[PDB]
């Protein structure tokens, strides 16, 4: 579900139609369009330095993931790491797309803590790489020319506080 | 947990201090602040007159209740009006603190559930909640009401 | 194509095409003169694309099969090069990456480990032809055909993007 | 039940398999009929080349007992 | 939407929305206002194109349920017209059939069989329904709209 | 916020080492080893006397290993971190190679080493190749190269040099087989280190014993176990159609799903929901994916029984994907292919052989309650909700039956609780106080019935208490107190039972309502747990909300139960939750007007 | 499943004996009964269809369950209720054929309330509906008949409960 | 498959060669055909049913096909020719929407032919009946989009003789 089908979908559950705030919302998701189908093409010609960098990152801020007691010690945890990099990515960029977090709820935090706790991957460096994607993706943005950065600050912050913690 | 509260365990999680946009954000609810304290002095104010306008607009006169109706028998049309109370209480609860975490941890945890086992219509409950959204938007504004309408579309959904 | 990929997905489900999908290809019939003006582009311009490519790329890496005195590397390579960009003109009339993927990027890394040629010099020499076709082309006819220069390259730079 | 005897071909045209996910794909196999539509069905999706299919059991124009 | 299922076919075949796709899902938010308005314009007429289609399906089929003495069989049906109308107004603002997919065509059948209402009468009532809307809406307006009508049609025209 | 599908105990092996291996084939077999797998053992522990003075004197000699090990780089121009770096790899590489001549196999070193072309910079791999083999020359010059194990050193550092050459290997796919599913992507390290699974293919010209062993896969497979020993195996006409140049592997994977033994096994002690799962299980070897593959077999199993459903899984577009035509299907688990995140723990509680201890069905429960808010709940899971009856500590069995829906509540969520004042009446909920009705004897008898939800026997009388209130010496709270510090009371309610469930259960007899959250959990666990049973009883009695309800005069109540209790408590359903349409006209009946 | 005749001679086995006198009491019931069953299963194999309509004409149509928001709106979801009220005749009548409410615990009741919580499923109209359906069942077979299956439908109920 | 811009590519890219001017020009023909195409499939879409009910009641009604000893008695039989015809109508307008016919020969006629010679079903009977559904989709389309789906009707009835 994008913002559209949610949207309708919630109209449907309530048995009311189009009121002036829906087509005014949908219009300005679609005006939005544009900018997050160019998000979405520069992410699609960028993502493997995205994450991959983005996992540099991390890995240079978090010291010991790379080290032999971190979960992403070796190059097979470590290029887990980066796959796991790479599907938030591209989960993230479909929520971008859609201007939806559907596509995460129902693929991205289906079990992802249930998981990470089950293989001992921690959850933390986990949001502060996805937070390192979502500032680089933020600044090649703005370098790309979009103003409104504020679409592709949802989705990372999305996932990071539907895994994170409580303190 | 409130919109301070979320933005600090997010920044918490990953160990480090607020960061500029977080601060923005910090920026939008310390400067919506004021019109959540004077919507929630209105609702306050107005609570029983909100839930009696909501009640009219969407519950009466239709055979809910009426006889066999789920809110004949006076105790039920009280247990309806108490939940009619609980639910703009903490509508006014989510928009003060800016975020539906008390809808989800005091509201609609088992709501569903109880509903359902003590067969209270669900969708007469969303009716109704979206009929009290309506009296708020229209007796505080537009301005006001497109704060506490999505904390009650936020309930409309939990609900549905 | 968008109506290949749309037949594909209605015969999976035993149903006829939505007005959604027949919406989007007769809004795809519409660009299809566009695109095809884009191919004619592509068509009369590649081969100054493919050998000042191929002059950039020997410049930045002399340690190339293709550079190494044989002239059927360097003539093979040539070809590879102006038959990628054939399968991205390819993208620009059907409407999606399926005659880049199908023709050339389902297992194309195996392909050339195969043949002995290097995935990072592919990679390099790749980055050098999207330069001189982005400045060659034009501005907004770069914009429809570099995005599948980027998705050809997209495929080979990840054993591993280098930071510090 | 009445069967089909069916040999086909079917190719992959999606995937590569690395070494022990290839099976074969010229099978012969008898085939219930009542599959034998989804079978068809399936093997034309995935792009098979029928090149042979019989009535292994049962009998042509069987109005009742066929299975 | 276009664009959710463009999405589900770039997550099947693992990659990210190609230019072509992006290009499509352009279009579609090119597209998006005139959408807005024709839904706009139905939700102004949903009534009235009601009433027409009502009056138009009982002249073409007297011996139905909603055309008995009975007003609960009309009431509900009359309800069933307006709820049609309101999900196919999804569909024309979604630009899909998917609100009308996932409301009021799977499992319609299987309900309308369990209530013994005939689909064929259903399907005729959408028939003149469709007239109705065309003949309310212009010329490119009733090309957006009666693909959706014939959707909803098929989805019980069995 | 949301509810939890389960965090099991995973073990995702990093690689395999000679006696893991063979134990794994041997596993995967359903066998013991046999001559060679024992030669493979006896030969690699004989090797291992070899084995480890090679790693000792490697592990000794490292310093000088990594000091001694194309354009040689410079110090400065590279950086200090990028030096480090280079040494703690090529002291990495040292002590990998150390790792596989312990474990006699080269699986670490090729899974950790044949992705690593490009993860070091691609424009120092002349600079690495050198480095490694010099380092493969100096281990060799301090291991004397005549006949030695320096050939077996040689191999080793030949194979990790043959590994780092290896370019960019493709990531595996598993692709989304419908638009509801997810496609995932998965790195060839991971899928070499993952267990060796058999791929049992059966071919027609196969000898007997492999065509047995095939067989017996495919028994494993689809009946959880080899059941070809027992005589409910006697399918002869489907082995014999099976084993000759006729009815292949898919057709005896169907005729295998359409045999009663699959019925006494995995349909007939189960719902419809379970058996699909179970199912998906056994003939595609894996879980249910999303809802809407849950939601197309349960309709179709609906509509045509659990046969066609079979039939729909074996004739499915996966099944041929994967499986084909002669492959016997397999658990496709954690090395495998790539997982999705969507049905771990579902999934990994359904390849568990303990899978068919379960009835309720896994996947639909977390797949639906995933799309719904929280539910009413006690806050460690629904185990330690107990039976709301008039007495007795009825708790579900986290083992006997699991029926468990582990869900996350917040320390601020609140239990809704059905209380019973707004409900009914006053003089209505008057009747069930008693305070100080008025005889003495009465409340002591009613203080019984509420701390032992039944009147006890008489060594079970706390006499002295009796004693004491019948004099006036202690009130109705003091013997309460007392009750539920008496011995029995301990044996009813905190020594046969879990501690938060006892806790639990001490502060509905106590307490008259459940718990509301994580505070009050909490608060009375940490007491019960670093104080004890008696000080949570007085912290139960002496707390606020006891003096508010119950004061110090009153004998407890049952004051709020769970919305399930009151479901208990209505079997024919709730009183009038929408008026009746008796004497109703539906078409059809009014048609024939 | 374990019918009367199963579930008795389960009693006696894990007894160790014979079935006794009374048991084959029981059993004597069980088969003057049977022909009964029989054609009481036989009605309700015909009329299911009939049975399922007006049980929901008379318990779940023209309520708030099938408006907006209730659980019975979206079509696809009426049809899921069709169907659970399909399954829930079909298995009490096998019950009812049976003897024994063993095919109600094992093929619906065994977590039938936990799916029924996790899909958000109204479990107290599935109850008043089953009732409803007891109802149905009753006025077109008969007083005897009608009892013998609403036990089942009763136990239904009560594992829904 | 192939569709029209597959088989075009295909063409040119089995030659090493970019699409040419006259492929070019074809092309431009799918493109420009494309809105009609689109608006045929939707009415076929649409009327499906009544396609099939027409074409079955106007060439194998009231023949001894239909009969006793005829291939459509026994009502699966009936239902399985419908099912054939839903199947055949689907797939000529996934073939004139798509611009080719490689649909149809790759996932109707591999195979066909062969499974109707071991049933018995007559291939003549097939084909007369599939062109009466091709006369009815041009009687009620009109004489170009009509004429467009015919084409790919003529191929599955060349297909099958
Ligand atoms: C960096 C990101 C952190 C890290 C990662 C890490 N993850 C795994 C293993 C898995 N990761 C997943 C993830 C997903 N599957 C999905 O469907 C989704 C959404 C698309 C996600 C995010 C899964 C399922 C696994 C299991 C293995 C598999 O590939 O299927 C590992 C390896 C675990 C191990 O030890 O074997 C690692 C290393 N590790 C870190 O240290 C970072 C914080
Ligand atoms: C008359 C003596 C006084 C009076 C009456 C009045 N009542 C209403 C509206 C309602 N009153 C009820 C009553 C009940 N519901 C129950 O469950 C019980 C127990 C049987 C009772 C008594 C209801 C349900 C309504 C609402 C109508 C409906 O059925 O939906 C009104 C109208 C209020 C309004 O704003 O419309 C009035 C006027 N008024 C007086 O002045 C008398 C003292
Ligand atoms: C009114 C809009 C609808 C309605 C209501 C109704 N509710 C009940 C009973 C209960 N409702 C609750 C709910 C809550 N308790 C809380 O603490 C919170 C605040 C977060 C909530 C939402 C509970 C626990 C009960 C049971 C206790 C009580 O007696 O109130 C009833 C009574 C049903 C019955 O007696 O069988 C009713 C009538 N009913 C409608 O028809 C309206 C749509
Ligand atoms: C009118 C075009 C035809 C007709 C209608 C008719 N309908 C009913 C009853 C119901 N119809 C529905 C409809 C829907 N449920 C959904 O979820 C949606 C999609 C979003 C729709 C359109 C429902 C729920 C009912 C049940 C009653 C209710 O509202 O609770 C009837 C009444 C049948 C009866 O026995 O009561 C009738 C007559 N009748 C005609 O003649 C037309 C062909
Ligand atoms: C006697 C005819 C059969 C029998 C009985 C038996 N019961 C228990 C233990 C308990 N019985 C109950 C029952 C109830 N709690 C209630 O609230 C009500 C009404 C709803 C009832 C009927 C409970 C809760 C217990 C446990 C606590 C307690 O003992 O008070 C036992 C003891 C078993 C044990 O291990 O404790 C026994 C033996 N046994 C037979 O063989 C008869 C068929
Ligand atoms: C009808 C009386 C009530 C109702 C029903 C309803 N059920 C579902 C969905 C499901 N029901 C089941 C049930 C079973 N699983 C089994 O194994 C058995 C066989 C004995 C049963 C009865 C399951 C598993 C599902 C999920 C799969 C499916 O949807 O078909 C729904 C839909 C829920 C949704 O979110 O789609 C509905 C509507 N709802 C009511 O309001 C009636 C009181
Ligand atoms: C009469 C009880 C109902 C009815 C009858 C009716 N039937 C047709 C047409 C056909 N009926 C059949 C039937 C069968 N073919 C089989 O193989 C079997 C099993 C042996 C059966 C029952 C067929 C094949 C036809 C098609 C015509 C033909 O025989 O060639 C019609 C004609 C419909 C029309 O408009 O052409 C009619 C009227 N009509 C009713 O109203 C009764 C409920
Ligand atoms: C109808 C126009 C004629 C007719 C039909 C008929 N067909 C069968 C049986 C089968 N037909 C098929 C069909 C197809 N296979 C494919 O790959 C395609 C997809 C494009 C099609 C349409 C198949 C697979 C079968 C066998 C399996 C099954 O029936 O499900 C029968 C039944 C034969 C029998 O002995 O039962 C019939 C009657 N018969 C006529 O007389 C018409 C001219
Ligand atoms: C077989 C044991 C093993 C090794 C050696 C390994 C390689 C590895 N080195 C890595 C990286 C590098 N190795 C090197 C260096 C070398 N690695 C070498 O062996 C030599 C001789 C060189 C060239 C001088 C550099 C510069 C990097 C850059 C890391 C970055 O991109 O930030 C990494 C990435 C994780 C990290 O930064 O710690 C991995 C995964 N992973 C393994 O599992
Ligand atoms: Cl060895």
């Amino acid at each position: 579900r994008d913002t559209v089908t949610s949207l309708i979908s919630n109209y449907d559950t309530t048995g009311r139609y189009l009121d002036r705030d829906a087509i005014d919302s949908l219009q300005s998701y679609f005006i939005t369009g544009a900018n997050r189908v160019k998000v979405a093409a520069m992410i699609s010609a960028n993502a493997a330095e995205i994450s991959r960098e983005a996992g540099k990152k991390l890995f240079e801020v978090v010291p010991e993931l790379i080290r032999p007691g971190g979960n992403a010690y070796t190059t097979r945890r470590y290029a887990a790491c980066l796959r796991d990099m790479d599907y938030y990515l591209r989960y993230s960029s479909y929520a971008l797309v859609a201007g939806n977090n559907d596509v995460l709820m129902e693929r991205v935090l289906q079990g992802l803590r249930e998981t990470y706790n089950s293989l001992g991957v921690p959850i933390a460096p986990t949001v502060q790489g996805i937070q390192i994607m979502k500032e680089m993706v933020k600044e090649r943005a703005s370098d790309m020319g979009v103003d409104d950065t504020s679409f592709i600050d949802q989705p990372f912050d999305f996932i990071s506080r539907e895994v994170s913690e409580i303190s | 947990q409130d919109a301070i509260t979320t933005l600090i365990n997010t920044s918490d999680a990953q160990g480090k201090y607020l960061d500029d946009s977080s601060l923005d954000t910090l920026q939008e609810y310390f400067r919506s602040g004021d019109l959540r304290a004077k919507a929630a002095m209105t609702i306050s104010a107005n609570a029983s007159t909100i839930v009696t306008k909501t009640v009219a607009k969407s519950l009466l006169y239709t055979d809910i209740t009426g006889p066999g109706g789920n809110m004949y028998t006076c105790r039920r049309y009280a247990a309806c009006i108490r939940d009619m109370d609980f639910f703009l209480r903490y509508g006014t609860y989510a928009m003060l603190a800016g975020d539906a975490s008390i809808l989800d941890e005091r509201v609609l945890n088992g709501l569903k559930e109880t509903y359902n086992s003590l067969g209270v219509p669900v969708g007469a409950t969303i009716r109704a909640v979206q009929a009290m959204k309506e009296v708020v938007n229209d007796m505080l504004g537009a301005e006001a009401g497109k704060e506490v309408g999505y904390y009650f579309d936020h309930i409309c959904s939990g609900l549905s | 194509s968008i109506v290949k990929q749309i037949i594909s997905n209605a015969d999976e489900e035993l149903r006829y095409p939505t007005p959604g999908e027949l919406e989007m290809i007769r809004s795809f019939c519409k660009t299809g003169a566009s695109q095809i003006q884009l191919a004619k582009t592509l068509e009369s311009h590649a081969p100054t694309i493919v050998e000042r490519g191929t002059r950039k790329f020997w410049q930045i890496c002399p340690r190339t099969p293709s550079n190494s005195g044989s002239p059927r590397k360097t003539e093979a390579a040539q070809r590879d090069m102006s038959w990628y960009i054939r399968l991205i003109s390819y993208c620009l009339l059907a409407g999606n990456d399926q005659p880049l993927r199908e023709i050339g990027l389902l297992g194309m890394k195996e392909l050339y480990t195969n043949i002995g040629i290097p995935l990072d010099n592919i990679l390099q020499y790749l980055r050098c032809l999207k330069a001189e076709a982005i400045a060659l082309l034009s501005e907004a006819e770069a914009e429809a055909i570099i995005p599948y220069f980027d998705q050809i390259i997209q495929e080979l730079v990840r054993p591993g993007p280098s930071y510090f | 039940m009445r069967m089909f005897r069916v040999t086909a071909c079917v190719p992959s045209q999606t995937r590569i398999r690395t070494q022990r996910e290839l099976q074969n794909t010229y099978f012969t196999k008898l085939v219930p009929y009542d599959n034998w539509f989804k079978e068809q069905q399936r093997i034309q999706k995935m792009g098979g080349t029928i090149v042979k299919v019989e009535l292994a059991t049962g009998r042509r124009g069987a109005n009742t007992g066929l299975a | 939407s276009v664009i959710s299922q463009v999405i589900a076919t770039a997550d099947r075949e693992v990659r990210y929305l190609s230019k072509g796709e992006l290009d499509a899902i352009n279009r579609f938010f090119n597209n998006g206002p005139q959408r807005l308005r024709i839904v706009s314009i139905l939700n102004s007429n949903a009534e009235e194109i009601v009433e027409k289609g009502a009056r138009r399906f009982w002249q073409r089929c007297p011996i139905t349920p909603s055309n008995s003495d009975n007003q609960q069989f009309q009431a509900s049906c009359l309800r069933d017209q307006a709820w049609f109308i309101r999900l196919i107004s999804y569909a024309v603002a979604v630009g899909d059939v998917d609100p009308l997919e996932a409301s009021g065509v799977r499992g319609v059948r299987e309900m309308y069989l369990s209530l013994e209402v005939p689909l064929r009468s259903v399907a005729l009532c959408m028939r003149s329904l469709k007239e109705v809307t065309l003949a309310m809406l212009s010329r490119e307006d009733a090309a957006e709209v009666g693909p959706y009508f014939d959707y909803l049609i098929a989805g019980l025209m069995p | 916020d949301r509810t939890n599908g389960g965090s099991p105990v995973v073990h995702p092996q990093q690689y395999h080492t000679v006696p893991t291996a063979v134990i794994n084939g041997a596993h995967q077999r359903d066998r013991y080893p046999n001559h060679s797998e024992m030669q493979t053992l006896s030969t690699f522990l004989r090797t291992g006397l070899q084995r480890l003075e090679i790693a000792q004197t490697l592990a000794q000699h490292a310093n000088e290993i990594v000091a001694a090990g194309f354009q040689a780089i410079n110090i400065a121009d590279y950086g200090a971190v990028r030096m480090k770096r280079s040494m703690r790899d090529l002291g990495w590489f040292l002590r990998y190679i150390t790792y596989a001549v312990v474990a006699g196999d080269t699986s670490i070193i090729t899974v950790n080493t044949r992705g690593l072309r490009g993860i070091i910079p691609e424009d120092v791999t002349v600079a690495t190749t050198v480095a490694l083999q010099e380092m493969q020359w100096k281990s060799l010059s301090f291991f004397p190269v005549d006949s030695a194990a320096a050939a077996l050193v040689r191999r080793y550092f030949d194979v990790l040099i043959a590994d780092y050459q290896v370019e960019k290997p493709s990531d595996r796919y598993r692709t989304g087989v419908s638009k509801h599913d997810q496609g995932l992507s998965f790195p060839e390290s991971y899928e070499d280190s993952g267990c060796a699974i058999p791929r049992w293919v059966m071919k027609p010209t196969l000898p007997d014993s492999e065509k047995d062993a095939v067989i017996r896969a495919a028994y494993r497979q689809v009946f959880e176990r080899d059941i070809s020993g027992l005589g409910t195996a006697e399918l002869t006409q489907p082995i014999s159609q099976l084993k000759g140049e006729d009815g292949s592997m898919e057709l005896f994977i169907r005729q295998l799903g359409k045999s009663r033994l699959y019925r006494q096994l995995f349909y007939e002690p189960y719902m419809i929901s379970r058996s699909i799962e179970l199912a998906c299980r056994h003939f595609l070897g894996r879980g249910l994916s999303c809802m809407e593959e849950f939601q197309r077999y349960f309709e179709l199993v609906a509509d045509q029984g659990f046969s066609a459903l079979v039939d729909a899984l074996v004739s499915s577009q996966e099944y041929a994907d994967y499986f084909g035509a002669e492959t016997v299907p397999y658990i496709r688990g954690l090395g495998i292919e790539a997982q999705a995140c969507r049905n771990w723990g579902p999934q990994l509680d359904l390849f568990k052989y303990s899978a068919p201890a379960r009835k309720v069905p896994q996947f639909v429960t977390a797949f639906a309650s995933y799309r719904q808010p929280l539910p009413n709940q006690h806050p460690y899971g629904m185990g330690n909700d107990p039976l709301e009856t008039q007495f007795g500590a009825i708790f579900p069995h986290e083992t006997t039956n699991p029926a468990a829906q582990p869900v996350h509540f917040s320390e601020d969520s609140r239990r809704i609780l059905v209380g019973h004042a707004h409900r009914k009446s006053h003089a209505e909920i008057s009747q069930q106080i008693f305070s100080l009705q008025h005889s003495v004897e009465s409340v002591i008898l009613a203080a019984y019935r509420q701390v032992f939800g039944c009147e006890v026997l008489g060594s079970q009388r706390h006499q002295a208490a009796e004693t004491q209130l019948k004099g006036g010496l202690i009130t109705v709270r003091e013997f309460v107190r007392q009750l539920a510090k008496s011995r029995s009371f301990r044996q009813a309610y905190w020594e046969n039972l879990y501690m938060t469930k006892a806790a639990e259960i001490i502060h509905r007899r106590l307490l008259g309502r459940p718990t509301y959250g994580r505070r009050e959990t909490s608060k009375y666990y940490d007491i019960c747990g670093r104080q004890g049973f008696y000080a949570l009883v007085d912290a139960l009695i002496d707390s606020d909300d006891y003096r508010t309800a119950f004061g110090e005069n009153t004998v407890p109540y049952e004051r709020y139960v769970t919305p399930r209790g009151l479901a208990l408590r209505s079997p024919k359903g709730p009183v009038a939750i929408s008026k009746l349409r008796d004497n109703p006209h539906t078409v059809g009946e009014y048609m024939m007007r």
